Protein backbone atom coordinates (compact mmCIF):
# COMPACT_ATOMS: atom_id res chain seq x y z
CA UNK A 1 0.00 0.00 0.00
CA UNK A 2 1.66 3.16 -0.87
CA UNK A 3 0.11 6.66 -1.10
CA UNK A 4 2.19 9.01 1.40
CA UNK A 5 0.88 9.02 4.67
CA UNK A 6 -2.57 8.66 4.60
CA UNK A 7 -3.09 5.39 7.12
CA UNK A 8 0.49 5.09 8.04
CA UNK A 9 1.23 2.64 10.82
CA UNK A 10 -2.06 0.70 10.17
CA UNK A 11 -1.00 -1.56 7.31
CA UNK A 12 1.57 -4.25 6.57
CA UNK A 13 1.58 -4.13 2.57
CA UNK A 14 5.36 -2.71 1.93
CA UNK B 1 -15.31 12.13 16.63
CA UNK B 2 -14.86 9.65 13.37
CA UNK B 3 -15.48 6.18 14.61
CA UNK B 4 -15.46 3.11 11.87
CA UNK B 5 -17.73 0.12 13.25
CA UNK B 6 -18.00 -3.46 13.00
CA UNK B 7 -21.17 -5.66 12.89
CA UNK B 8 -19.79 -8.94 13.41
CA UNK B 9 -15.89 -9.18 14.33
CA UNK B 10 -15.66 -13.08 13.33
CA UNK B 11 -16.62 -14.31 10.22
CA UNK B 12 -17.01 -18.05 10.06
CA UNK B 13 -17.30 -19.05 6.34
CA UNK B 14 -18.00 -22.21 4.00
CA UNK B 15 -14.64 -23.28 2.21
CA UNK B 16 -16.20 -22.23 -1.63
CA UNK B 17 -18.77 -20.13 -0.45
CA UNK B 18 -18.85 -16.25 -1.01
CA UNK B 19 -17.85 -14.00 1.87
CA UNK B 20 -18.78 -10.48 2.44
CA UNK B 21 -17.47 -8.53 5.79
CA UNK B 22 -18.77 -5.58 6.42
CA UNK B 23 -17.34 -1.98 8.05
CA UNK B 24 -19.62 0.86 9.01
CA UNK B 25 -18.82 4.66 8.61
CA UNK B 26 -20.32 8.17 9.48
CA UNK B 27 -22.14 9.22 5.61
CA UNK B 28 -24.26 12.09 5.35
CA UNK B 29 -27.22 12.83 2.62
CA UNK B 30 -24.57 12.47 -0.08
CA UNK B 31 -21.54 10.96 -0.50
CA UNK B 32 -17.75 12.49 -1.51
CA UNK B 33 -16.60 10.01 -3.32
CA UNK B 34 -13.20 12.52 -3.71
CA UNK B 35 -12.97 12.36 0.05
CA UNK B 36 -13.55 8.34 0.32
CA UNK B 37 -10.60 6.45 0.84
CA UNK B 38 -11.01 2.62 1.72
CA UNK B 39 -8.28 0.12 1.81
CA UNK B 40 -8.82 -3.44 3.04
CA UNK B 41 -5.98 -5.61 3.81
CA UNK B 42 -4.39 -9.08 5.34
CA UNK B 43 -2.02 -10.31 6.77
CA UNK B 44 0.20 -7.99 3.93
CA UNK B 45 -1.55 -8.42 1.06
CA UNK B 46 -3.45 -5.50 -0.91
CA UNK B 47 -7.14 -6.79 -1.02
CA UNK B 48 -9.09 -3.66 -1.76
CA UNK B 49 -7.78 -0.20 -2.66
CA UNK B 50 -10.80 2.12 -3.23
CA UNK B 51 -9.76 6.13 -4.55
CA UNK B 52 -11.34 8.69 -6.01
CA UNK B 53 -14.71 6.65 -6.13
CA UNK B 54 -12.82 3.68 -7.97
CA UNK B 55 -10.94 0.43 -7.13
CA UNK B 56 -7.06 0.83 -7.85
CA UNK B 57 -6.40 -2.62 -9.22
CA UNK B 58 -3.09 -2.00 -9.81
CA UNK B 59 -1.89 -2.80 -6.66
CA UNK B 60 -3.90 -5.90 -5.94
CA UNK B 61 -2.10 -8.90 -4.50
CA UNK B 62 -2.43 -11.37 -7.22
CA UNK B 63 -4.57 -13.60 -4.43
CA UNK B 64 -7.35 -11.70 -4.91
CA UNK B 65 -8.09 -10.88 -9.14
CA UNK B 66 -11.28 -11.12 -10.15
CA UNK B 67 -11.84 -12.75 -6.80
CA UNK B 68 -12.70 -9.68 -4.20
CA UNK B 69 -14.00 -6.30 -4.83
CA UNK B 70 -15.89 -3.04 -3.21
CA UNK B 71 -19.30 -3.04 -3.15
CA UNK B 72 -20.14 0.23 -4.42
CA UNK B 73 -23.50 0.92 -3.72
CA UNK B 74 -23.16 -0.21 -0.18
CA UNK B 75 -20.81 3.06 0.46
CA UNK B 76 -23.98 5.34 0.10
CA UNK B 77 -25.18 3.95 2.93
CA UNK B 78 -21.87 3.91 5.15
CA UNK B 79 -21.03 0.25 4.50
CA UNK B 80 -17.46 -0.09 3.12
CA UNK B 81 -18.42 -4.14 2.38
CA UNK B 82 -15.50 -6.89 1.40
CA UNK B 83 -16.69 -9.29 -1.34
CA UNK B 84 -14.49 -12.20 -1.87
CA UNK B 85 -15.74 -15.03 -4.03
CA UNK B 86 -15.08 -18.82 -3.70
CA UNK B 87 -13.31 -18.55 -0.21
CA UNK B 88 -10.18 -20.62 0.15
CA UNK B 89 -8.49 -21.75 3.03
CA UNK B 90 -6.03 -19.31 2.79
CA UNK B 91 -8.41 -16.87 3.28
CA UNK B 92 -8.71 -17.45 7.21
CA UNK B 93 -7.53 -14.39 9.01
CA UNK B 94 -7.31 -11.51 10.21
CA UNK B 95 -8.54 -8.42 8.00
CA UNK B 96 -8.00 -4.59 8.34
CA UNK B 97 -10.49 -2.12 7.31
CA UNK B 98 -8.93 1.72 6.85
CA UNK B 99 -11.50 4.16 6.23
CA UNK B 100 -10.56 7.96 5.78
CA UNK B 101 -13.41 10.31 5.04
CA UNK B 102 -13.20 14.08 6.59
CA UNK B 103 -11.92 11.79 10.08
CA UNK B 104 -9.71 8.62 9.56
CA UNK B 105 -10.38 4.88 11.35
CA UNK B 106 -9.88 1.08 11.16
CA UNK B 107 -11.03 -1.80 12.41
CA UNK B 108 -9.94 -5.70 12.74
CA UNK B 109 -12.48 -8.55 11.41
CA UNK B 110 -11.49 -12.10 12.05
CA UNK B 111 -12.18 -15.10 9.49
CA UNK B 112 -12.46 -18.33 10.02
CA UNK B 113 -12.89 -20.61 6.91
CA UNK B 114 -14.53 -24.04 7.49
CA UNK B 115 -13.43 -27.25 5.63
CA UNK B 116 -15.26 -28.95 3.19
CA UNK B 117 -16.14 -32.04 5.21
CA UNK B 118 -16.66 -30.48 8.87
CA UNK B 119 -19.89 -30.23 9.07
Amino acid sequence: FFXGDVFYGWYLCK
Amino acid sequence: AFTVTVPKDLYVVEYGSNMTIECKFPVEKQLDLAALIVYWEMEDKNIIQFVHGEEDLKTQHSSYRQRARLLKDQLSLGNAALQITDVKLQDAGVYRCMISYGGADYKRITVKVNAPYAA
